[PDB]
RNA sequence: CGAAUUGCAAUGUCAUUUUGCGUGGGGAUAAAUCAUUUGUAUACGACUUAGA
RNA sequence: GCCCUGAAAAUGGAUGGCGCUCAAGCGUGUUACCUAUACUCUACCGUCAGGGUUGAUAUGAUGCCCUGACGAGUAGGCAGGCGUGGAGGUCAGUGACGAAGCCUAGACCGUAAGGUCGGGUCGAACGGCCUCUAGUGCAGAUCUUGGUGGUAGUAGCAAAUA
RNA sequence: AGAACUGGCGAUGCGGGAUGAACCGAACGUAGAGUUAAGGUGCCGGAAUACACGCUCAUCAGACACCACAAAAGGUGUUAG
RNA sequence: GGAAUACUGCCAGCUGGGACUGAGGACUGCGACGUAAGUCAAGGAUGCUGGCAUAAUGGUUAUAUGCCGCCCGUCUUGAAA
RNA sequence: GAAAUUGUUGAAAGGGAAGGGCAUUUGAUCAGACA
């Protein structure tokens, strides 16, 4: 009834980094219900999706989404990363990003 | 997974939960802990007054309002701990901590509403048994809380009023296992108890 | 990186065109750079070699 | 004017290169002069600190001089400066020079217009 | 004079490609794209939908109808991709399909330029729909139904929509 | 009973605060500041008082 | 071996901080994992070297093309270049239908020095190219001259009886 | 303060040692993907609140060499010998 | 007395997913498959489909955010001093 | 009729400095038609 998702929903936590530097070309996302890598590499190829509210209405409607892919995996723990057409603003370090299955292998 | 989550505190070890707060909070999730005078902390009691102690000595000479404010209550110590493990001085920092939401017992709104446990703070899990541990609410007061025969006076009240609650639903649901264990030997569930429900 | 025996980016500190601007020397040029090319001999080279030189270098006969 | 025959034009490093201390003095001006300084931070190549030219920089052989459109701008003055880019049409682009007169820039339009060839500057006094 | 030509001016005639060395060659689908299981759909107007999957057309896609009469599809074809190959299968033997290829679906829409300032419904063949594909849909259902009324709980199955819950894990559970 | 032709994917629109506009059914009809003044007060501001 | 006594210094304070106690400590061992301008592969720039080409194409070989390696740098050296005032040639160069100059979080090119364009302002001379020539390029010198600020509506304009 | 051989700083940025002219790693054209060094994976902080055998509980514990200190002598506190 | 398995190594053994790159631009070469013609994944990407013709997308600029970033010139072994 | 410096208007931001570099969101502006 309720439920209408065809999608994982995930947290955008950080972009890549050493310690005291970082690239913001690439972000570290945190999928629920992933513990591991093996586990997590059910998820490499698949689409994300970062939505949010603007102001103005353009080709339509007020929200808009940016677009990426699932690259790889980060370590032991069920950390992916992911890169964008347009790399994220970093005022979403905390941000529920919405994975999809649109590439399967099913 | 939960939208808002509401943590006992009692039996748990302080930065221990503190570095799974502090990252869950990082990363997004709402977190309120409540029965925070409850809390434990490893070492005997003197040796954590004492760290205590050693803390309120360091004031601004010059003028001591400027300098580090010695809170004495346990859900502000705790929140000390956090802070600290927590980059405060960013819109980031700033944005967790506005995340968080901690008390002493549990006031009404977080007391009709299910409370958990983080397993790696468990004193119970983590200490070995022959271990000192002192507590967060002998702690406070002995450095200079007030409010601690107030806590005991309203969670007692609580209690009395949640025991009668678990009783009610207990002698409700007793019969709800009766009238659905007397509907298991149909079709409808030899069924399913092959399907694995 | 790359530990070096050679100083790097050498010049081969010989000349391979003449300094002057005599374009009746560039013809020559032209001309010897041809032989000493589509030829196996090396007077064509020499000559080459020797057209580049400096009027001390190239002294009188 | 069709132009197809060039190749994803890149650009390394498309901001602009201000001199260190630009902001914060006036009279230290944006064109670039390097740091010959000895307790510097420019010169020594920091973090975070802007970068200095180099040569690595350098656009590519094939997608340099070239507008976005990918033709490359020759700057004229009357017709007879024109009538050099009769052939070369899908190459070059023209570029009328700021000192002519408004009687002139419609002239050379009209011969444009008639040769196919590509004015990068045609709403320059209208009037 | 404003500025001084290059020496020579090269002219740069295009020249042609060199011979490319790159063919195509039919694609090779996963293991579960059996004809006639069900799949999931993922993408698209009708995702969430379950339906059966028929005929590898020669487009790089995948033909699908759930049942119009349960479901709410058509005949249509599928990137093989943006669905999921469920473990049920059905009997397909039963059908036709060979009149179906990539160009009974292809449209002719004289609207192949214009849609930039032609957009309030020009009235150029946009609307209407005609009895030469009700025909096939029916034929074909008509015996894949049948299939279908064998099992229980199967057109109530396909008559569903697919939604991941709270607890599902997808990296884990089979579909 | 209808649900195709978003033509092989392009959030595909629902979340919840704050503001206004008017429509119509109600409900209630004030204090502070300046100026004047007192000196339990005061560098000025401030504080304390009085005034139909 | 660990711990403890031995072990006492002056602004409040430092395993980096929080905090940690079958450690988030110590000793030792095993796998995984994080990441540098380093290493490997690819693209691009430039330099150096080695080659091919006057078949003859725009007679150019100054170029064009193929291959490989390389790139830190103060003092310092050399090379190729941008730019300014004036000179000789040239575009039968621009221009009162608006030259030069000036403003322009407006545009293009160039790694860059810098060049070009549009708009506004303004009102009489000015440029590109091959060359010549210098009183030729400023963030600095308790620099020179001129001008203008913050402090600042501030200190303060209070001896001489009114 | 003064000599020997070498390596460096000077003239040199970069990742690590919190920070540091010299230490460890490693030397720099502009960029992309991958892999590592030294150092590290509770949180700040990217990465195992990993696995394993043990020692220690300190009323000034102890915790990344250079390095930012600590002894003689003692203790039935405990462990092993 | 007869086997297996482990561990280490080898396969010019098969197979699945994912990420970055597509440089070059007629032919010429090495090879493979084929009776031949010819075909090929073999001296650097082609095909099919859809969307857009302008907030598609890109540049600049301002602000927000994460990380980093001490004031230049100078003498100096050594300057943010 | 430049600049420092200053007024008015407009936009924007602003917890014990400001300014800068990489990357992007949002806003402003420009782009190009590929008719």
């Amino acid at each position: 009834a309720e439920s209408h998702r065809l999608y994982v929903k995930g947290k955008h936590l950080s972009y890549q980094r050493s310690k005291r530097v970082n690239n913001p070309n690439v972000s570290l996302i945190k999928i629920e219900g992933v513990a591991t890598p093996q586990d997590a590499q059910f998820y490499l190829g698949k689409r994300i999706a970062y939505v949010y509210r603007a102001s103005k209405e353009v080709r339509g409607s007020k929200i808009r989404v940016m677009w990426g892919k699932v690259t790889r995996t980060h370590g032991n723990s069920g950390v992916v990363r992911a890169t964008f057409r347009n790399n994220l603003p970093a005022k979403t370090f905390g941000a529920s990003v919405r994975i999809f299955l649109y590439p399967s292998n099913i | 997974s939960q939208p808002v989550v509401v943590i006992d505190a009692k039996d748990h070890l302080l930065g221990r939960l503190a570095s799974t707060i502090a990252k869950q909070v990082l990363n997004g999730q709402k977190i309120v802990v409540v029965r925070a005078e409850a809390l434990n902390i490893s070492g005997e009691f003197f040796r954590n007054k004492l760290k205590y102690h050693d803390f309120l000595r360091k004031a601004t000479a010059f003028n001591k309002t400027r300098g580090p404010f010695h809170f004495r209550a346990p859900s502000r110590i705790l929140y000390k701990a956090i802070r600290g493990m927590v980059s405060h001085k960013t819109a980031r920092g700033k944005a967790a901590l506005e995340r968080l939401k901690i008390f002493e017992g549990i006031p009404p709104p977080y007391d009709k509403k299910k409370r958990v446990v983080v397993p790696q703070a468990l004193r119970v899990l983590r200490l070995k048994p022959g271990r000192k541990y002192t507590t967060l609410g002998k702690l406070s007061t002995s450095v200079g809380w007030k409010y601690e025969d107030v806590v005991a006076k309203l969670e007692d009240k609580r209690k009395v009023r949640s025991a009668e609650y678990y009783a009610k639903k207990r002698a409700f649901t007793k019969k709800v296992s009766s009238a659905s264990a007397a509907a298991s030997e149909s079709d409808v569930a030899k069924q399913l108890a092959s399907f694995g429900y | 990186g790359i530990d070096h025996t050679s100083k790097q980016h050498k010049r081969s500190g010989h000349r391979t065109a003449p300094k002057s601007d005599n374009v009746y020397l560039k013809l020559l040029v032209k001309l010897y750079t041809f032989l000493a090319r589509r030829t196996d001999a090396p007077f064509n080279k020499v000559v080459l070699k020797a057209l580049f030189l400096s009027k001390i270098n190239r002294p009188p006969v | 004017m069709a132009s197809l025959p060039h190749p994803k034009i890149v650009k390394k490093h498309t901001k602009k290169f201000k001199r260190h201390h630009s902001d914060r003095y006036h009279r230290v001006a944006e064109n670039w002069r390097k740091q010959k300084g000895i307790d510097s931070v420019v010169r020594r190549r920091f973090r975070g600190n802007i970068s200095q030219p180099k040569i690595g920089y350098g656009s590519n052989k094939k997608t340099k001089f070239l507008s976005p459109s990918g033709h490359k701008t020759f700057l004229v003055a009357n017709v007879k400066d024109l009538e050099t880019l009769t052939m070369h049409t899908k190459t070059y682009a023209a570029e009328i020079a700021h000192n002519i007169s408004a009687k002139n820039r419609v002239v050379i339009l009209a011969r444009a217009k008639a040769l196919g060839i590509k004015v990068t500057n045609p709403k320059g006094r209208l009037a | 004079s404003a500025q001084k030509a290059p020496k020579w001016y090269p002219s740069e005639d295009v020249a042609a490609l060199k011979k490319t060395r790159k063919a195509a060659r039919p694609q090779k689908l996963r293991a579960s794209l059996v004809p006639g299981t069900v799949l999931i759909l993922l993408a698209g107007r009708f995702r969430g939908k379950r339906v059966v999957y028929l005929k590898h057309l020669e487009d790089n896609t995948l033909l699908i109808s759930g049942p119009f009469k349960v479901n709410g599809v058509p005949l249509r074809r599928v990137n093989a991709r943006y669905v999921i190959a469920t473990s049920t299968k059905v009997s397909v033997e039963g059908v036709n399909v060979e009149k179906f290829n990539v160009e009974y679906f292809a449209k002719e829409k004289l609207t192949k330029k214009e849609k930039k300032e032609a957009n309030l419904f020009p009235e150029q063949q946009n609307k209407e729909i005609k009895a030469e594909r009700v025909e096939d849909q029916k034929v074909v259902d008509k015996a894949l139904i049948a299939e279908i009324k064998k099992t229980p709980l199967l057109k109530q199955y396909l008559s569903a929509s697919f939604s991941l819950k709270n607890g599902d894990k997808p990296h884990m559970l089979k579909f």
